[PDB]
Order: C-alpha cells, then structure tokens, then sequence
C-alpha cells in the first residue's frame, strides 16, 4: 500500500508488514533455506582465523577483485588527447561495460567505439570491421584523431593492428594522414593500469619515432608530465597549477580534466580540451619527463628514455609531505624556477593542519587498497601522520613493489604492525578486519560490503570505509577531489580525522550511558 | 510532429554515414502508422551492429550472466575468463533479493578465474576444477554453481562442459556450464537464448520423477520479473492478495529450488517476453503448462492483466481479483490526481533494451503524458509486432539506435522527457532534457504494480518538474 | 584498570565493570536522583505539541541560544586589518572568552587585548586604563593600529570612548598620528554581527570622514567588498579569486584570511595580510561598494552613502545560482568588464552536479539556522535545489527581514512547508524537530546536543547533523571551506547529497533485514 | 642558569614603558632553595597591567564556569547579556552522568539575554519571570543558580531579593551569586564568591537534619572538577581502600551530596586554591578535618592514598596497601614503556591556580623536567608550595604576558609546553610540542593511576610525533 503523500521507495516500503509476511511465505514455502542457525554458524565461522588460513590458501579462486582489465585504462588515457575517440578493436560488450563504469565513477558521458567483431570475425580476423569501423567511426562522430585498442577475442585471435590499420589507409576507408595510434590491450595481462601505460606509449611512438633527427633535448625549455590511470579531476588541477605557481614551463600528456567535467550549459560536448597532437609531436624538446605514477608507466618510460632520450627522474608519486616537497624540487633543479613563497606557505599550512589534529590520528590502524602508486604514497603520508596502515592490499602489484613499501614501512615506527599484501583481493581483506580489526578502511565502494559483513557480527566489530580510490559508485561527486600534493594531503588529513571523530560522536551519542564523553569540542 | 516531418528527419540524419552503413540503418528506422501491423513490412532488427557507430549494446554474457543466472542468489556465478566482465558488472543491475551475502547468497559478490596468459596457453578446465573445490571449502552454503563463460573460453577450445559433468558428479552438486562468450549472437539477446538451454539442460528437470511437492490449482510462476528495485515483491503481493499460489520468481530474488519446483505449477506468468519466452515454450510442450503475456506497468495495464489472470481460474478467484482492485483503487486514483496535472501534454522519448520500450508506455499515458519516439537495443521482429498495437500513429521508431542518431533525434523532437540508460543520462542532462533511468528506475522503485506505480509517478514529477531546468543559460548569455 | 598496550581513555574507561557499579552506588547513596521512570516520562513529555506551546510561551527565559555578543565580532573585524590589534576596553574576562571562542573554531592563535577595568573604574571611569593600555600595547606588540571596542561594563558606567582617547594622545601616551578607530559595542544591543558592523563604520570614518574633500568617486576605478562577519577561509579567498578572474579592480575593507591561516613553519606571526590603512583612507575613491552580508551592514551602508556618495547595489548575499548570478553581473555592469569565460563554465558545471544530484535532494526536509544573511542564502540555495526548507530559525533576525525570506519561500513551490522564526533559540528548535520531524538540521555544532536529544527517543526519530555555520568545534578544518558563489555551491550541495547517502547506507546496512537496498551505484 | 634567567627577565622587559616594567619585574622570579617564604621573593593576585594580554578570566569564569556550572541537577542562570554564557557553554570538561534537558543541565546555555530595555528598567522583574518559565519547562530541576554578570550591581539590581522572595513562594532554593567580572583580578574572586554562596544558600540545609546513616569512612572530594572523568579515576581508589566517598566538590556534583557534606568525618581537598574557604568554614563550623593531597602520578598518588590511610583505623591502612599492589604492576608498565621515550625533555608549563605545581610529579615519573611554571591566578600561598616543588633555579612568571611567555619560551626552548587554549596555536608554529592542560586537549582522565597511562601515552604520542621533524621545508 501506498499513502500519496509520503510514497515509499523500496526502502521502507518493503518493512511493511504485508510484505514481511509475503516475503516469509515465500522462504518457508519454496527457498528451501538452509536454517537461520546454520546460517549463524557458518557466518562466525567465516569471520575466524581458521576460515582466513584457507581463505589465503586460494590458487584459482578470485573473489571481489581489486582491478579491472587493460583496455579501461586504455580508453582513459585516449580520452585525454584532443578530439580523439578511443576505439576498442573487439567485442562490444566491453565498451558498453568501459563507459558505463566511468559513466557512474564521473557521472559524465563516456565516448568510446567497438567494431563489433562477432563469430564471424573470430575465425577470419577482424579486418574488415577495422576497415568499416575506422570510416564510420571518423564519418560520424569527426575526432581529430582515433585511439585504437583490443579487447580479449581481438588478442587471442591473434588480429594485427598494425597491419590492419596501414590496409584500412591503403585501401581508402580512412585518409593517410589521419592520425590512428594503437596498442594492444590483452585483458589476461596486467591490469587496468597497465592498459594506460600501453596505449600511451603507443601514442608517444605514432607521434615521434619517426621525427627524432631534428630533435634537440631541451630546446622547448618545458618539463613534459604523465599523469597515468588517474580519476580525479583535482589531480591533474593541482599539478597544472602547481607548475603555473612556479613559472615553470609543462606539458601535460594525456589531460582529460575537461572532457570528464563539461557544463551543463544547454549543449553537448562529446569532446573537450586535452593534449594537442602538436604537444606530443614536440615533446622530445622536453628539458625532462616526469611520471607521476612510475609503477605502472614502465613501458613509456624505457621508450621515453630509450627514443627521446630523456634522464626520467626517481620521483614517487607526489602524495603526503615528503614525496610533494622531492616533486617540487627535482622540479625546480630541471626546469631552474624557485619554488615560490605560495607554495612554501601552502606546504607551511599542511603542517599546521598537522600539528592541529595529530592528537585523534596517532595510532589510528587502517585497511586499504588500490593501485599501487596511490597505495604507496596513501602509507606513506598515513605513516607521516601517526597512523598504522595495518592492512595494505594491493591486487594489481608485483614483488618489486612490496619491497620498496616495505622498505618504507621499516623506516618509521608506525610501520611496526603493518603488512603488505599483492595478488590478494577483498575476500581476503575481509577475513583480515575480523582477524587484525583495524579502526577504519581507505578504499572504493566495494568496501561498502566489508563494513557490512562486520556490522553483522557486531557494532563493537564494524569497520567504517573512508572512500578514497576508484570506483565510488555510492557518493556524489569525489571524483571532484584532490589526493596529489599539499592540497591533496589536506583534504585526505581532514576526510580522515572527521572520519574519526564522526564515529566517536556515534558511540557516545547514548544519553546517560556514553554521552560523558560527548564533548562540544573536539 | 509530422509522418513526413520524421522521413526527412530519418533522410537527412544519416546524410552523415558512409554508403554501406547509410543503407543499412535506414533498414532499423521506421514511423509506424496503424494500417501496416507486420513489423516485418516495415522495421528490421536482431542484426549485427555496424562498426563504429557507437551501439548502445552489451554481449552475451551480458544477457547470460547479469540477466538472467545473475540474480539466482543462492547459487555461486563464475565469471569464466580475464577478470574485467565480472569487475564491470558487480552489482551495477539492482535484481533485489533477500539473503545473508557471502554465507547463503551471493548475488552481489564477484566471483571470477582471472585468467593471465598462462590460461590462455594452457587452457583454464584445470584452474576451474580447481576453483570449483575451493568454493565448496570456502562457500558450503552454495546450493549450485554456474560458469559463465567469456570471450576466451570458446576461442581456445576449452570444455566446460566435461568440468561441469565430473566435478558436478564427484561433489553431488548442480553445476551449470554456459557458453555466453561475449562474442556469440550480435546482442544480450542470444545470451537469454543460451541461458534458458542451460536452466533446461541442467537445472529445470530435476525433480522430472517427484510428487513430494504439495500443489494446489493456484499454483502459478512469474516468468521474466528480475525484481529491479523490489519490482517483482510488489507484483508478487498483487497476485496472493487475488488467492493465487506464487511458486517461483524467475529470477528476481530466486532461489535455485524455485527453478525446479516451476514444472509443477498451473501457470506461468510471463512480464518479459523477450528474456524468458524460450524456457516458457519448453515449458508448454514438455509439462504441458500454458503461458500468458502480462504487464504490470500502470494502473490500467495492472487492472487489465489481473483480470486476464484471473479469468484463468474459477469464480474464487475472480472474486479476490475485483476485491484487490476495489482495495487499490483509491490509492493510484490519489497518485493521478496529484500528478497527473503536473506531467500532462509532456512527450517522452524511450531507449531501452526488450521490453520497457514498449511495456512502459501505458503507465505514462496513465499520467497524461505521449510516447512519440521508442526503440530497443536488441528485441526481435515479435517485439517490434506487439510495439505496433502500443506506440502511437506516426511515432519514431529505432532499432540498434546509434548514439549520433539518437542525439540528432532528440535535437529535432525536442522531447520533455527521455527515458534511457546509463550511457545515454549524462548526454541529455547537460542538453537540459529532464532524463530518468529506465533500466535501474534512477536508484528508485519499484515501478511494477499499485505500489510501483506511486514511486513511478513521484519520480517522473520531481525530474520533469525540478528547477534545475530553467538554470542552463546563463542570465548573461 | 588499564592494559598497557591497549590503554582507554574516559570514552570507553568507565564502560569497565567497577567503574559502572562505583557510579551506581554514587547515584543511589548520595546523588537522591528521581527514578528513570520518571526521567522517561518528563523526556517524553519535552518532546510533545503540549511542551512545544509552552516553550513558545517564553518572554523571560533563553535557553542554547544562536548568537553571541557584540564585541566578538568587533574582534574579528578589527582583525581583518593590517598589523592591527584588536582591543576592547572594559573587563578582561571578556577577551579571555572572545579569543578562545575564535581559537577553537580557526584552531589559530587569536590575538586581542584589554585594558583591565575593575570595580574602582566604575566610580572614576576607565580614562587611566586607556592611557596605560594604547601605551602598553602599543610598545608591547608593536601594531600598526589599535581598533578599539568595549564591553558592557564599559557601555553601562558610561566611558566616553573618543575623549578617552584624545586625551591619550594630547597627554602623550601614543602618538597623535598612530590609528586608533573606536566604536561603542554595547553586548545588550543586536549580538556579534551588530559588534561588526559597528567596528568596521568607525573604522571607515576614522579613516575618511574629514578628508571627503579630495574624493572623486569611481577615481581609483575599483570596487569595495565589504564582507561582515565571515568564519570560512574560502569565503573571503572565492571573492577576491572571482573578481581577480574578471580583471575587476577590487579593495576587500577588513579581510582577515591571512592571520588566520598562517603557515606552521617554525616562527610565530601575530600579525599577517590584512586590508591597509590606505586601503581605507582612499575607499570613497572606489566606483561603488558592495555589501556581502547586508543585512548586518545597515550603519555601514548609512557611511558609505551618506558620505561616500556611493550608490550600495541591492544584492543579495552571492550564495547558490541565482544570487551569485546576480553579484557577477552587477560587478559586471559597475566595472565594465564582461563575466570571462572561466566563470560561465563554472557557472555551468554547478549546475551540471545538480542535474546530476537532484534525485537523492528532491523534497528533502531541513531544519537550520544561524546569521540573517547565512540563512536566507542557504534557504534560497536550497529552494534551487528542491530541498524544503521546513524550519528556519534566526535568533538574532527581523520582521523586516524576515519578511523578506517569507516572499522568497512563497515564490516557491518548496517553500510550501517552511516557517522563519525570530527570537527563538535552540530550546525552540528541540521542540520543532520533535512536532514537525524534518530529515536533516544544517547548524552549527550546538545542534549535536539536537540530534543527541532525537536519539534518544528513537533511532527513526533521530535527526542528524549537517555542520555548516559558526562556530564549528567538533570537526577539525572545516573553518577552511567555501559556501560563497559557486564554489560554496559546489560545496555545499555535494555535502547535502552525501549526507543523505550516509544515511540511507547506515539505515540499509543491517544483513538481510534492509540490506536489500545497499546499492553500491546511487 | 640562574644568571642567564635573570639576566632573560631583564631582556624581556627592557619593551615595556617604565610603569609596566617596574610592575611586571615583581611577578616573575628565579627559584632560590634557601627562600622558602614565597613573599619574599615574587608577588601574586595583583590586578594585570592594561594592554599586555592577560591569559586570565573572570569572576563569572570561577564562579560559573567553575564551581557551579558543573553541578548537574540544578540550572544555572548566566543573568545578564547573551555573551558570558555561550562563550563558556560546555568549554570546560566538567563530566557528569545524567539525562541532559530532563534531570540534569550542564552542557545548557540558560540566560535572561539582557536587552538595553532590561538595562534601564533593571532585570529583576524579568528574573522572577524566568524562574518561573524554568520551573515549567524544566520540572526535575531541583535547584536554580543566579550567576550575575557584569550589569546586574552596576545596574543596581537586587537578585537577592528575588531569590528569597522566589524561593519561598516556591519552596525551591535559589542561590543568588554576585560574581560580576568586574569584582576581583581573575577567576581567584569567582571561586571566593561561589564557596560563601554555597555556604549562605545550600550548605546550611540539613545542619540539624540527621536522618543520614554516617560511618567512621565518610569523606568528600573537595576541588575536584571532574576533568574527562578525574574525579572517578580518584574516587575509585578512595572506596577500593574502604572509604566512602559521600560528595565529589564538584565535578559530577549533586545537590544533595553538597548538602549532606557537613555529615562526613574528612575533607579531602585536592583544587586548594579553589575550595580552601569551605574547607576552613566546615572546619570551623562542623569540626570536620580537611587535608591537601594529590593524585597526578603514582608516587603522588601512592603519597596521598597512605596519608589519607593515616587518618583513620588499620583496616583502611591494610586496604590501602592493598590498591597500592594492586596498580602496582599496572603503572610499572606504563612507566617502563614512556619514561624511556620522554626521559630528559624539559617542560614549562601555565596554568591557573592548582597544576602548575601538581603535575610536576607525574612529570618527573616518567623524567622529564619542569623547567619553568607559572600561575594566572594564584595567591601567595599557592606560590610557597610551589617552591617545594620546583627544582632551583627554575623560572616562575605570575599572571605572564603573553609577550613574556614567547620571550621565554624563544630562550630557554623547552621540548614541550604544557597551558592553555589561547597558548597552543601559539607554540605550535614555533615547532613545540604542545599539551593543553586545562582540558587535557579532549583525552583524560589524568588523575589516579589509570589517568596517569593517559597522561603517559598523552606526552609521548604529542613530543615525539613526526610532524615535529617537517616544519622547515627542505629547500627553506
Ligand atoms: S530482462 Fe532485459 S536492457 Fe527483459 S536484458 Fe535488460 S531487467 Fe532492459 S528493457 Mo537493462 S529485456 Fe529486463 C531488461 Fe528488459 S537488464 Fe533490464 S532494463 S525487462
Ligand atoms: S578549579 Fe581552577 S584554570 Fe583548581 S579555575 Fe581553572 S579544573 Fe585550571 S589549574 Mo582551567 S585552580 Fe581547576 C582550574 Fe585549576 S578551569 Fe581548571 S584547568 S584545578
Ligand atoms: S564481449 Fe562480453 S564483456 Fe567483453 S570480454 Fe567478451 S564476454 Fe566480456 Fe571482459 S575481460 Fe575485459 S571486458 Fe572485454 S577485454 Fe575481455
């Protein structure tokens, strides 16, 4: 039933007590339910230490992964060029789910093509669709330039984009000089990032392999910049103003911070702003290349390195204190500009932020995942925080990588009680915040899940997420937000200690039980 | 507004296409008229999709796995392959159920082999051996597995078949295997085909030999109700209120004891035709239980279906249906006079996949509103048949439409309203077109029955009406 | 007890078991408490229609009010200014009170002095106190200028503030020359933004009204902003960064965002940024003047255009889309510059997250309150939203704007349900929240002991909090936020959305009870 | 030392004009171990020079916000303007249990909100009224507090005609207290005012009432305010050794038990500065005994449970040593863990009239050293005993400027400050660990034995936390 005014959407309308009853009926008449004491059982059994050894004893089993496939990152980074469309060689069904993903992380329209390669194509190649697709794909939607990428059917086949690409010229369906930059994307390979990393090598390559001989090292006087797989607008914000702060000359490779921000101003923009194909064709002046997510641009870096001839700087992501201050001044020797009072004076208010709240972070244990450059520098400015990051789950890593955190880690006293975990999904980190209960989780709306199962045992036992990463699929509008620099490190430090101090006005709420302690100030 | 008016629409959008594309979607594009009733004398469709022109379309495994065995929420659904297809498709469909996840349900769960290229080599039947015995250690609750395969399975000619057989008689255990490769059929469509064979091959004739089951003459099944949003449990109430028996929700908060016990019903109820009407027609012929199409969307095509319903069992129940539409009448009769003034003489335009695009369109001319453009991803000629006797005189209609046709209809029509998906919202907002998601109902719902019809109502209300809309241009510009 | 590794603080110390049973034995010994029962009955009771009409009956009595005192907000007017001090003449406890008010809300050093009056004064007067306090002060912490206020013990004996100080200065205790501004800000008078509105006038005129000789209006070809009482960071950074964009001369009079957010660096500043003297002395030079908060700047705009000659716009406070709008074209139309490009877009993407966000906001019942100009810019804002602004309380508001928000309210279909209240306080809006239940309070940090109190009946009565406003003492940083122009916008809506989506994830977190709505796309 | 810290005082006060300079020379001192007689050597609750910034309060903060604001089943009336009472509306960490709003008030703001109207007409007849309000809408009150503001006597007001005259007609006590910020130099004067109200208007109530069943065991806390929870951290102690503790003075204070105080055989004051006047009254008055003692740390605390032990029978003294080794372990812990990580750092400290020299031995417990110490408001027998406690040839400043205190601090550069709300922003900047200690920066409780592994994890999580090491950017 329904009152017309106060309609009830399906919370609560389902608490109703006819549909109670309804809903009981149908278990006891036709579920064949396990009974709800089994269901006890099972669940405490789940939450133990016994369930959690075989848990991490899984060799093919993969439960709530913490990593997507390849061509998403690839679709991500094509976005970012000026007036491309990316264009996935393949399957369909893998651009429909792409878009739809960024379409809920952005809460934007996501462009991007398939060739729809069917049965037909998977014993002959997909030729042809390539082919059409090209010339229509450019007929109909006019970018200046087409990323092409592959989905899985495409790799194992074995389809030649190279070759397929310089047919579909050869034979007339798309003009010499149109621009088709193209990597391939195996899903079964890597991650998400490492797709971004592939197709942004591949554009580097289609831009300056072939024009190195009048290149001269230095002779633009700018510093090129490659963000990687990055889903927050104020990242590549914070780091282009951070460079106009210091007068220093940038280039920005692969920028979609317009495109995945248009107004709603009455018109639709399919595409806005973004890297210039004359951007990437002068790069090689570069004075240098940073790499603001080194773990996964290897292969743009030994292509940067190897062809253009740049001496990549040993940077880490530039995340917390120390690794913004090492950002700013390796920029500074490379490019000669001082850094300025602003961003001394910004450095100078984090730590103030700091010196304020550090009373309700020391000590704080948290669980947390994503990928791995975000991850290291989330533990690095956790541990110049007073926190313990206990729990450090990262999916897509390698052992190269754990080394170097746990490295970190071993540098400070806060890393004492921590583990780094890689190959490991969110499965596994729910059996870790029963066993090694942390405080809180740093993570992405699949954590909504892990603090519901632990709610299930107990309030005393309930783990709250902190949403930082990708994808938050659950609020509105962190995508807008900042994790890079000293911006970036105020805005975690505030998340974090009103995190904590939200959750203890919650458990002191209680009148005459808990509310002693319901300080005004905090 | 016009017949003549949408030719030239349709002629001078697709000035734009290559030659080849150009002839073939002019053969997806039609304006009806109500002298020419075979959709096949004037509309094509379940093709292939053209290259590069942006189809709003998924897979197989899409219609497979997150349609159709998705739901079932006691069994435990492999996502056979790399690991990207279970990833994107965890827990974005809102087929609600009631369960304890991770113990006894398992529906918002991603479970997945992860294929590297080491399975790719070698081939991943050992691997899923192996993730089958791991599932029963780590989830023993599980009443059946299924494995639902993607794109590289059927390329490197794996057999999930012979895993399923053996490891489903070693363990005493339903394990279902299905060859939803991504790149089978042109749409989500073939995957509903495939997934009713593996409901059928595997699954619905287990209990073919037992009478332990309790049956009554009003025993009867919902074929087709994924329960977005509760959808199905606010239809379900509608038909126990009229004295009818719901045996099995198929697959809306559907347990996999459900599936089995639907040969010994009366009668199965059909609401998607397009996903289920395959295992409804297997279901005639081999047990002898007819189907019947209904349409639980508004409160005149609830009235019309409850009365159709009950005009299949006796005087009883004919009754109790006349009483649940005396108790609910003064309820939507309060719904319509409070919004209907607010949303009547609106157009609408619809997107969807294979069957709201025409399901839909009585509720909203329960409030005063017109349909003049719809269209799906992937229905069938049969669908496209019974869109006729719904849609209008001279509406638009779009099959596999592109997403540069869509926005250049739009721009034309000048729609108050567009109902679509997730792909389509952000475009037409930023438009300042009020858009409502019409696969997940925006995060709202349920739409079905009485009480759907409410949340319906209120949401097209607060989108059509917000006054967001009269905020794009800048008082400057 | 206390284990070592593991040690409690009172919060949950005195949830041990001795400590639970020694306090039940101090309540039945000695404490002669009246039994729970009756506890339950009269809270019960506190929450009902028949209660409500009594609280409404007060005349007398105040309880939680929503306002402060006038010389707060002479104190943080004065310290907008260049190398100035505030100082209120009169008895010191006051400015002990001022200073760690604003300390807890900024977590910032707070500086102002007072020259110590005691009882004796109140026979002679406070003539000797002044003397020795500009002198004192001035030698002691070396300020440009001493901006002087008073306290009520100095208003009701009588001191005449502008002979005390010309007899300072003629007797020679500072110089002649050095700045002392003063104004009467008599604490039984309007409340804090009466004390600012007071202060920056007799600043103005200390600066400007015997030298109008020289002035030529619009010669300087700038813009006066005159913000009143402001406490977020980016409320005073968002203006002078709009204005900056559209190249607009500008002159912000008492801008304080420097000395209260001073970097942690290693030396303490006690003075930093601030409005000039010069700043002031060639304000009636300026094109016009724009009030922020108008409705707090009466005899402020009585100055500006009595002697001035300034033509004050009728502008609403730029809070929301409409208002905003409205500043910038105003500013446009006075300056002759067009509003560029960066503004319309984000103009555009304001109202993109709008249309992105109006679902989860339709309809959604708020109770708030705080300052005159705050409130009607949050209810305006939220009426653009299609929120409903149910309960609008303004304790130290006035029929006559009042009425003002009354025609707002009835120009909208979500003003329906709304009434504004004047002279009411805290312990009236209990009372609302209880009769007329909305789903949020936006207030500021007093509204805890609110929702404490909702709890308390039952978790579907409980109202949570929203903070935004003055003072904020239970959250760390927020003081640093925007909700001026479209950026507060931005701001404020993304907290409003996530905020109803906490909620709805806390009431469908519970397994198989409500956890079948849990998405994890909303 | 000595000749550099004096030779600092110099310094320092070379700023000030000639007057300032000969005044403030008076209240800062170097401790000397040979002079023992405080007034000889620095002078202490004089009125602060104008202009220098004061870190004091008021009368209505001692009265108020100290002594009657925490007792929790009365309601206060801050009668006067609306400022005085929102500005000190649950600042102060006074901790109670009740149902706030309903039996019990503390963290309430009620006022009279003084118009100009009340300041001409006078605010008597508008006091009755609200007397009146408050007994309907607040029915379980069992008593109302009038703590005046700066108008009421300059007005000429008569509350406590009103009181009386309220009182009888309603058969309510109502407590009339003149402790106008205007009276006195500091806080000091409010505590004074407040301890003879209490006498006048509550404590005399069941002088000859004796219905109450006494035992040889009866005491009461006096001066403990109940700071994060400090009065039960020491109460416990107190009834594990076999006392009973009748009233708490008055942090999580009833009425009642203020009332049934006269009964108890020993008053165990803690806070001296601030309820030594009922101490000596019910001294003179009833007989009872009352004798100082100190629960910061455990050689503090072991001192006073034994002392306190002392004044009655055997089987007292046996429990005594029985919680004595029972926290024995406890505390051992605490300190083998923190004095390592704090052994050697040097603390100043200012506060107001009590701590500033009684947590120098929980300082010492983990061996740190008190460098310097001062008092806002303290008197000069507060200034002798913290002689007693301080280390020769520490710095003592009274009623510190804060001009002073940076000058100080800038030189002798402690590892850790210890003071106020309008202090820590201060030195934080300066790249100083700072630990409120007033409100014991929202942690506590720190007296007794479980408040001192608070104030232990408290000193060590703050002076060598990280963010001491990044206030200077590498490239400066
Ligand atoms: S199954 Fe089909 S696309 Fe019939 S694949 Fe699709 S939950 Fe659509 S129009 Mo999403 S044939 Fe259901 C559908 Fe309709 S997922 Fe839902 S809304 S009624
Ligand atoms: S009462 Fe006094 S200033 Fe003895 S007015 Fe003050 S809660 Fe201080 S040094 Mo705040 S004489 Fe108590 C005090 Fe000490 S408020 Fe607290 S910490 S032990
Ligand atoms: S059409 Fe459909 S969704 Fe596409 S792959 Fe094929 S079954 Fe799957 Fe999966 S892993 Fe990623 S998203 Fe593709 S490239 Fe392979």
């Amino acid at each position: 039933s329904q009152q017309v005014d106060k309609i009830k959407a399906s919370y609560p309308l389902f608490l109703d007590q006819d549909y109670k009853d309804m809903l009981a009926k149908k278990r006891d008449g036709f579920e064949e339910k396990y009974p709800q004491d089994k269901i006890d059982e099972v669940f405490q059994w789940t939450t133990t230490k016994e369930y959690q050894e075989l848990n991490f004893q899984r060799e093919a089993l993969t439960v709530n992964p913490a990593k997507a496939c390849q061509p998403l990152g690839a679709v991500l980074c094509a976005l970012g060029f000026e007036k491309t469309m990316p264009y996935v060689h393949g399957s369909q069904g893998c651009v429909a789910y792409y878009r739809s993903y960024f379409n809920r992380h952005f809460r934007e329209p996501v462009s991007c093509v398939s060739d729809s390669m069917t049965e037909d194509a998977a014993v002959f190649g997909g030729q042809q669709n390539m082919k059409d697709g090209l010339q229509n794909c450019k007929a109909t939607y006019k970018p200046d330039m087409i990323a092409v990428s592959t989905t899985c059917m495409a790799e194992v086949i074995g389809d030649d984009l190279n070759a397929f690409i310089n047919n579909s010229k050869k034979e007339g369906f798309i003009p010499d000089e149109f621009p088709v930059p193209f990597a391939h994307t195996p899903s079964f390979v890597g991650s998400h990032v490492t797709g971004w990393d592939n197709m942004f090598e591949g554009i580097a390559r289609y831009f300056t392999l072939k024009s190195m001989d009048d290149k001269v090292v230095g002779s633009n006087k700018k510093i090129n910049i490659v963000p990687g797989f990055e889903t927050y607008l104020g990242n590549f914000r914070v780091i282009k103003r951070m460079l106009s702060e210091m007068g220093v000359g940038y280039s920005l490779l692969s920028d979609p911070e317009e495109v995945l921000d248009t107004p709603a101003d009455g018109q639709f923009r399919m595409y806005a702003g973004g890297t210039t194909q004359e951007e990437m064709k002068d790069a090689p002046n570069a004075l240098n290349t940073v790499l603001l997510q080194p773990w996964h641009l290897e292969k743009t870096k030994k292509f940067v390195e190897g062809t253009w001839k740049h001496e990549v700087p040993k940077l880490n992501i530039p995340m917390g204190l120390d690794w913004t201050d090492e950002f700013l001044m390796k920029v500074s020797e490379i490019s000669g500009q001082p850094i300025p009072a602003s961003l001394t004076k910004e450095r100078g208010r984090l730590v103030d932020m700091m010196t304020d709240s550090h009373t309700w972070l020391h000590g704080k244990r948290f669980a947390l995942w994503g990928d791995p450059d975000f991850v290291m520098g989330l533990v690095k400015f956790l541990l110049e925080l007073g926190c313990e990051p206990v729990h450090i789950l990262c999916h897509n890593g390698n052992k190269r990588w754990k080394k170097a955190v746990d490295a970190i880690l071993a540098a400070s006293p806060y890393g004492k009680n921590a583990t780094v975990y890689i190959g490991k999904d969110l499965w596994h980190l729910r059996s870790l915040v029963f066993t090694d209960k942390p405080d809180f989780m740093i993570g992405n709306s699949y954590g909504k899940f892990i603090q519901r199962d632990t709610l299930h045992k107990g309030k005393e036992f309930e783990v709250p997420l902190i949403r930082i990463g990708f994808p938050i699929f659950d609020r509105h509008h962190l995508h807008r937000s900042t994790t890079l620099g000293y911006e970036g490190a105020m805005q975690i430090l505030t998340t974090l200690v009103n995190s904590i101090l939200e959750r203890l006005d919650e458990e002191t709420r209680g009148m005459q039980a808990t509310d002693y302690n319901h300080d005004l100030v905090r | 507004m016009s017949r003549e008016e949408v030719e030239s629409l349709i002629q001078e959008v697709l000035e734009v296409y290559p030659e080849k594309a150009r002839k073939d979607r002019n053969k997806h594009l039609a304006v009806n008229d109500p002298a020419v009733t075979q959709s096949k004398k004037c509309i094509i469709s379940n093709k292939k999709s053209q290259p590069g022109l942006m189809t709003i379309r998924g897979c197989a495994y899409a219609g497979s796995k997150g349609v159709v065995w998705g739901p079932i929420k006691d069994m435990i659904h492999i996502s056979h392959g790399p690991v990207g297809c279970g990833q994107y498709s965890r827990a974005g469909r809102r087929n609600y159920y009631i369960g304890t996840t991770g113990v006894n349900a398992f529906v918002t769960m991603n479970f997945t082999s992860d294929f590297q290229e080491k399975d790719i080599v070698f081939g991943g039947d050992k691997k899923l051996a192996k993730l089958i015995d791991e599932v029963e250690t780590l989830f023993p609750l599980n009443k059946g597995i299924s494995v639902q395969s993607e794109c590289p399975i059927g390329l490197i000619g794996d057999d999930i078949e012979s895993v399923s057989k053996v490891k489903g008689a070693e363990l005493s255990k339903t394990i279902v295997p299905v060859r939803c490769e991504g790149f089978r059929g042109v749409s989500q469509s073939l995957g509903h085909h495939i997934a009713n064979d593996a409901v059928r091959d595997w699954v619905l004739g287990k209990r073919d030999e037992d009478t332990t089951f309790a049956s009554t003459p009003y025993d009867v099944a919902i074929i087709g109700d994924y329960n977005i949003g509760g959808d199905a449990w606010s239809s379900r109430i509608l038909l126990e209120e009229m004295g009818l028996r719901c045996v099995a929700q198929w697959s809306g908060d559907g347990s996999i004891s459900e599936i089995e016990l639907t040969p010994k019903v009366k009668l199965n109820l059909v609401h998607c035709y397009r996903s289920m009407n395959y295992i409804s027609r297997h279901m005639e012929e081999k047990y002898g239980i007819p189907w019947m199409e209904y349409n639980f969307f508004g409160p005149t095509k609830t009235i019309e279906s409850l009365r159709a319903i009950a005009a299949k069992f006796d005087e009883s129940i004919q009754k109790k249906c006349e009483e649940v539409i005396a108790k609910y009448k003064p309820e939507w009769e309060a719904v319509v006079a409070k919004y209907r003034p607010r949303l009547e003489g609106k157009r609408v335009m619809l997107y969807i996949g294979g069957l709201r695009p025409r399901h839909v369109i009585g509720a909203y001319e329960d409030l005063g509103m017109e349909v003049v453009g719809t269209g799906y991803e992937f229905a069938h000629n049969d669908d496209y048949d019974r869109t006729m006797k719904e849609m209008g005189d001279s509406t638009l209609l779009y099959d596999d439409v592109t997403g540069y046709e869509f926005e250049e209809f739009v721009k034309r029509i000048k729609p108050d309203l567009i109902g679509s998906g997730i792909k389509e919202k952000f475009i037409f907002q930023k438009m300042g077109i009020p858009f409502r998601e019409m696969h997940s109902w925006d995060y709202s719902g349920p739409y079905h029955g009485f009480d759907g019809f409410a949340i319906f109502a209120r949401d097209m209300d607060m989108t059509l009406n917000n006054p967001c809309w009269k905020k794009l241009q800048a008082p400057w510009e």
